């Protein structure tokens, strides 16, 4: 029935880095009473784990037990602060102690860090670890007094190998009751047992196990190199993402950038690199986020000469719109390495900087509120959750094999498709990020961050913001965008974007589909029925119908006219047109991928109890010109029905009719640019063309299911 | 409901039969969803006569047989698993699953047709657990068993600290498992238990297309924990052979398993209600089977003949001097002498009367042998347990033996090896077979006529020592040299097995050990007699010392001794 | 792949009687 107000909590932090203050929200979980040495005096050690070390800790805790060298009732402990995260409540430790009964216990390890010779000295043990580490203890005040006075060394002095040898005395050992936690019921070193911890969740805590003994420890202490993996236990454990409330710490402590004063300055940044399709969108959309401009300092680097006429063309719109605009075209020759390096140091020398935002060439934004979000979120580094339409490829990374490479982790595919929601501790983050102007400045002041060896300069970049001890959160509670796909991209066309119909499906409909289509679809009017079994749905965009305008007066081949023909194996047009069959151009494929996703739907909704796979092998643009051609004669067509789409605008370019339904005396006279006609050419409907008078005309047409 | 899907499983469903049979649960209260396909056996026939006959005691029987095919083209072999099997099977336990939940049964085990369950309260056990998903931990003759603590990320086997320490019952309780496969109960009570499914695999299924995996992922998915229970010894089930098994060895795999059952338990008794295949047995190509046994003991005896007819071996029983029971006149009437000096090397004494017993029980043997000019004969101890297709692999190996010709005396094939140390030299040209050393449990060898006329031959009567001391001294392997200095023909040309074939079937301080040789009076005086010490019977089992460097890896191997699947 | 989850559910009610 021990007490908890008798034990006291001891640390040693000479900074405040986030470890530290994990460790203090993970103590404050359990209100447990933490007092902490060394706060703010330096260093005087050296490498923390390279070789040797850890000899000051032992002098600041020499002089603060002169304060308690009788206190019998009392009951201490002490434990590293970077690398240590509670997870019990004092009282089942406590009780734990209590059980062993022994006058001071040790966290056992694995192996015999210091030295190797004097492992045969150590008394043999069962099952269970062996050796004695160094990573805290739990022990009566006079006992710790004891065993502690007897330090008298430098301060750079090594920590463990006194502890070892003064353990290995058989009879002050004896004397002062030394024992070691073999089975992992305290304490538990995830080196060496990696394989030997379980997450075991609850209702609204999180705990770990360790299956070989079937114990649950109190404190686990994440030593040597096994930081990735205690700072991924760090995300759950104790009060991490339990599935009943949510996440934890990752509500609270943010700015709301409050007072009303200009908010804090960016300095945005874009790398157009491995060019990216679809970038007059993406420099159109750099404008319309939700920050002002006069705050925003761009900086677009391109490193494409094919890119150069689309930033020429924008850069106006640019120049006035942010306050500062600069630019660094193709022909400085510099490797993206650089590019990044000296952006970086371009806002390290200007304290006028406090968010150094990068923003990668293939990420959509979609959500235009990211950087506020991602301003008023207030972490060290930060990073928006985007993935590939459809897939895995994702953002960030799980965890690193040995070769620091990707490896796959256990909750990727949970972060992945939001079935958890949060801000995520985690070791590579890339194409989007948020930086602390002070991080930049008085922790990472050296220059090569990104060059300086042979890895990618990303990894590189993560690779240094690792060893220094900074984390890189990352948070996908909300839907931020999508990454494009650049596997392949051909530039050999006037307009190689048209040829991205396979590769991002959402991005092509968004630009050259007509905004109508949808709410046409979904049934809310916008159809017409001029005559019976006739239809006017829009489909196309006017870019769709200028660029396809564009590309086929670049091929200019206007083949067709004569009655007989060679690309048809009868070799006898019924009538003959002046036409160019999307098989030559090469852009057939996707023009059956567009009639089989994009109309499909809209004939089998126009026409209940009609089902369709959307096959046509005759599509072909017509182009009706006064002393070319004139109109077709009266005449029926060889398919189910036929889709018809004009390409360019009425009055505006030419003057004429469209179709002529004989059995019906309907007349369509006034076709429009974006919109397509729909109905059945084999039996029922005896059409006849209207002559062109002025001007000259393009029209589309297929034949579907002959 | 118990349901239960068959396969070439007529060796085994006599004796599971009767086990399900022996279940304690009313019959009116239980039913049936028998169904079985492409068999190549007689197995729909066996399952008609018992159906018919229990038809009346259950609730309702539903049969679905299908006697054709009896094979898939795409199948390679009666052991081939191919993915049209394995579509096939899951739309079978699919359609089970589906006429469980339309009568509403509660809950529904689906018993493998090979998974003796031995224990008759494993119904009403699993279901006091009160759990969604619960399957009886079975025990098999290797660390096999129903169940994997472990998966990487592909579905295969992930070894993990818990396994050894579940296998063994070292903690006993009732474990969350990522896998549960063979013999399992679901809940269908259970509201959770509705949105499991066997035929369509989960839309966010991207595993290994396997039955026993996308039933895993399935629970997973409804966040059903599928719970192990070890609590009790429910029962018994074979390890899957390899893919180019034959069904003959399924059926030894099987024997062998009633082999095991009968080590520790009585016999499984099969169904009245079922007829049993007769047993033809043979000598396997021996000229005599011997089995030495004392004839106050029956029990073993009782239980070495039923092994024995399991196993279609015949035998010669041989009766035993009981040395207990021989006074001196009667020694000295033999002309039984105790070698000069003779002191036994743990203990201190000159010998027992169990061991001048079961020396004269073996010279009598040999001589025996010798009169009748036997050229192979094998010699039995009692308390033997059987390798997995013992008798194959042993006659193909006395069959190279013969034909690859060997001057060979005393091939060993089952001792201990008291000489721990780096490996004996393997016979050229002669598979599984090593130069054999000093060696403790001459339980059982086989000996040619030569052998024995060279023992003969040796006196060893003037001379008596324990047939373990006597042997290693007659092949020039005893480490004493004063003793081989005793003798002057030391000409037994002595090999040993790799893979031995016979084990102890209890080792000294196993539960219910008793030694009738080493608890015997000294062969003198009547007030020595020796109690088994505890502390000093030292060789319980040369095993554990043997998880050492010992090699061993360059003895050719028979294609015989092959099992295992993903769990071991 | 460090660390395997333990992610336990509680048990589904009971489901209603038949009638
Ligand atoms: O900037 C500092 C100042 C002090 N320490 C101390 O270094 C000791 C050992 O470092 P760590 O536990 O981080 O490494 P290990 O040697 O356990 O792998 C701990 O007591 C910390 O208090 C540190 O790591 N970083
Ligand atoms: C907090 O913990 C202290 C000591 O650790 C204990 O005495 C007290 O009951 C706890 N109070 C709360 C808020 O639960
Ligand atoms: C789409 O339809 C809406 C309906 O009100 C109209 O306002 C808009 O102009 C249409 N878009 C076009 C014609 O591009
Ligand atoms: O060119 C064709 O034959 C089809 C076009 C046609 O007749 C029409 O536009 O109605
Ligand atoms: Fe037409
Ligand atoms: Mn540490």
């Amino acid at each position: 029935p021990v007490n908890p107000e008798k034990l006291l909590v001891i640390t040693v932090a000479t900074a405040e880095t986030e470890g530290y203050l994990r460790f203090l929200r993970s103590a404050e979980f359990f209100n447990y009473t933490v007092r902490t040495l060394g706060l703010g005096e330096e260093w005087r050690g050296g490498d923390v784990a390279r070789t040797v070390g850890g000899g000051q800790k032992v002098r600041w805790l020499k002089k603060e037990m002169e304060k308690y060298a009788d206190r019998e009732d009392m009951i201490i402990m002490f434990v590293d602060s970077y690398d240590v995260i509670l997870a019990g409540s004092p009282t089942e430790l406590l009780k734990k102690f209590v059980q062993s009964g022994s006058r001071l216990l040790f966290s056992a390890e694995s192996f015999c860090w210091p030295e190797w010779g004097l492992a045969e000295q150590y008394p043999e043990v069962g099952t269970g670890k062996r050796f004695l580490n160094s990573g805290g203890f739990i022990g009566f005040a006079t006992t710790i007094h004891q065993i502690v006075r007897q330090w008298k060394y430098k301060d750079d002095d090594d920590d463990q190998l006194f502890y070892t040898r003064l353990y290995l005395d058989p009879g002050l050992r004896e004397k002062l009751s030394l024992n070691l936690d073999h089975k992992s019921r305290i304490f538990q070193n995830l080196n060496g047992a990696l394989d030997e911890v379980v997450l075991k969740f609850d209702r609204n805590r999180v705990r770990i196990r360790n299956v070989a003994y079937d114990t649950l420890p109190i404190v686990v202490h994440g030593n040597g190199p096994t930081k990735l993996q205690l700072n991924y236990l760090g995300n759950y454990v104790p009060n991490g993402w339990t599935p009943e409330g949510g996440c934890g710490f990752c509500n609270q402590d943010r700015r709301t950038l409050p007072g009303g004063q200009p908010p804090p300055r960016v300095f945005l940044a874009v790398f157009v690199e491995q060019p990216t399709p679809f970038l007059p969108r993406f420099l159109q959309r750099l404008l319309l986020l939700d920050y002002p401009p006069d705050r925003v300092t761009l900086f677009l680097h391109n490193n494409e000469v094919f890119h150069e006429p689309h930033i020429a063309d924008s850069w106006p719109q640019l120049q006035d719109h942010f306050s500062a605009v600069k630019l660094v075209g193709p022909e400085e020759a510099l490797s993206p390495g650089e590019a990044r390096d000296m952006a970086m140091d371009l806002c390290r020398q200007d304290p006028e900087c406090e968010f150094y935002f990068s923003l990668d060439a293939d990420a959509v934004l979609t959500n235009l509120q990211t950087l506020r979000i991602l301003i008023e979120e207030n972490r060290k580094v930060i990073a928006p959750m985007l993935s590939r339409h459809g897939k895995l490829w994702s953002n960030f990374w799980g965890a690193l094999s040995p070769d620091e490479y990707y490896a796959r982790s256990e909750d990727y595919v949970e972060l992945v498709q939001r079935k958890r929601v949060g801000v995520w501790n985690v070791p590579y983050i890339s194409q989007a990020y948020v930086i602390r102007g002070d991080t930049l400045r008085m922790e990472l002041p050296q220059r090569d961050v990104f060059s300086g060896s042979d890895t990618d300069p990303d990894m590189a970049f993560c690779k240094s913001f690792r060893d220094k001890g900074i984390f890189l959160h990352l948070s996908n509670q909300h839907e931020f965008g999508r990454l494009l796909a650049t596997s392949r991209y051909d530039t050999e066309h006037l307009h190689p974007d048209l040829w991205q119909i396979f590769d991002n499906p959402v991005d092509w409909k968004e630009q050259y589909i007509h905004e109508n289509y949808s709410r046409a679809l979904e049934g809310e009017g916008i159809v017409e029925q001029p005559c019976p079994d006739v239809y006017w749905f829009p489909l196309l965009s006017e870019q769709m119908c200028d660029e396809l305008v564009a590309e086929m007066e670049h091929y200019g081949q206007w083949s067709g006219g004569r009655h007989e023909d060679s690309r048809l194996a009868g070799g006898y047009e019924n009538v003959p047109t002046v036409d160019i069959h999307m098989k030559q151009v090469g852009y057939e494929d996707q023009w059956l991928q567009l009639l089989r996703t994009y109309v499909g739907p809209m004939t089998e909704s126009l026409f209940p109890g009609y089902h369709t796979k959307a096959r046509a092998v005759m599509n072909f643009v017509v182009r009706y010109r006064p002393d070319e051609q004139p109109s077709l004669r009266p005449h029926h067509d060889s398919s189910t029905f036929t889709l018809n789409v004009a390409l360019n605008h009425k009055g505006l370019d030419y003057e004429g009719g469209g179709c002529r339904f004989l059995r019906y005396d309907c007349v369509i006279s006034s076709p429009r640019k974006g919109w397509a006609l729909l109905h059945p050419g084999r039996l029922t409907h005896y059409h006849e063309g209207l002559p062109t008078t002025w001007g000259t005309r393009y029209i589309m047409v297929s034949f579907v299911d002959p | 409901l118990i349901a239960l899907l068959a396969r070439n499983a007529a060796h085994a469903l006599p004796t599971t039969l009767g086990a399900l049979e022996r279940l304690r649960h009313p019959r009116e209260r239980t039913a049936l969803w028998v169904a079985t396909d492409h068999n190549m056996d007689n197995t729909s026939t066996v399952l008609r006569e018992w159906l018919v006959a229990v038809k009346s005691l259950y609730h309702s029987v539903e049969w679905r047989p299908a006697e054709e095919p009896r094979s898939y083209p795409d199948e390679e072999g009666p052991k081939h698993w191919s993915d049209s099997r394995y579509e096939h099977v899951m739309k079978l336990r699919q359609a089970a699953l589906k006429s469980a939940r339309d009568m509403w049964a509660d809950y529904i085990l689906f018993v493998d047709a090979d998974n003796l369950i031995l224990n008759p309260d494993t119904l009403s056990l699993l279901i006091a657990e009160n759990k969604t998903v619960v399957a009886p931990m079975l025990d098999s003759r290797a660390a096999y068993s129903n169940f994997w603590c472990g998966m990487t990320s592909q579905g295969y086997y992930k070894r993990t600290p818990a396994y050894i320490p579940i296998r063994k019952r070292d903690r006993r309780g009732c474990f969350a498992v990522p896998m549960v496969h063979s013999t399992f109960l679901i809940d269908l009570r259970k509201a959770a238990s509705r949105n499991l499914a066997f035929y369509p695999p989960h839309p966010d299924y991207t595993w290994s297309f396997d039955d026993i995996i996308v039933f895993a992922f399935s629970c997973k998915q409804a966040e059903v924990q599928m719970y192990v229970c070890n609590k009790e010894e429910y029962g018994f089930l074979p390890v899957p052979l390899r893919a180019h098994s034959t069904l003959q060895d399924e059926a030894e795999s099987f024997m062998h398993v009633q082999l095991e059952v009968m080590v520790k338990h009585p016999p499984a008794e099969p169904s009245r209600f079922i007829s049993a295949p007769t047993k033809t047995p043979d000598k396997m190509g021996f000229d005599e089977v011997f089995m030495i046994n004392l004839r106050r003991r029956q029990d073993r005896r009782e239980r070495m003949l039923r092994a024995l007819q399991a196993q279609e071996i015949e035998c010669r029983l041989v009766e035993a001097v009981d040395g207990k029971a021989m006074n001196t006149s009667q020694v000295e009437a033999l002309g039984i002498q105790m070698l000069p000096g003779y002191r036994d090397p743990y203990h201190g004494r000159p010998l027992t009367k169990g061991e001048l017993g079961c020396f004269l029980s073996h010279y009598n043997i040999w001589k025996e042998v010798v009169d009748r000019g036997l050229q192979k004969s094998l010699v039995f101890e009692d308390d033997l347990r059987f390798e997995i297709f013992f008798k194959r692999r042993l006659m193909n190996l006395m069959r190279d033996v013969e034909r690859e010709g060997l001057d060979w005396d005393l091939i060993y094939v089952g001792r201990k090896r008291m000489q721990v140390e780096h490996p004996e030299k393997a016979v050229p040209r002669v598979r599984n077979l090593v130069e054999a050393d000093y060696s403790y449990w001459t339980l059982a060898y086989v000996i040619s006529l030569q052998g024995a006329r060279k023992l003969l031959a040796a006196e060893p009567l003037s001379k008596m020592l324990p047939v373990d001391e006597f042997l290693p001294v007659m092949f020039d392997k005893h480490p004493v040299s004063e003793y081989k200095a005793h003798f002057s023909l030391r000409n037994l040309h002595a090999f040993s097995v790799e893979p031995l074939l016979i084990y102890p079937t209890h080792y000294t301080g196993d539960d219910g050990y008793v030694s009738d040789t080493e608890t015997s009076v000294v062969w003198n005086n009547e007030h020595v007699k020796t109690d088994w010490d505890r502390a000093k019977s030292q060789k319980m089992r040369e095993q554990q010392a043997l998880s050492r460097e010992a090699k061993n890896s360059d003895v050719l191997q028979s294609p015989l001794d092959s099992a295992a699947r993903d769990e071991l | 792949a460090y660390f395997p989850e333990e992610r336990w559910s509680p048990e589904s009610p009971l489901q209603a009687p038949r009638v």
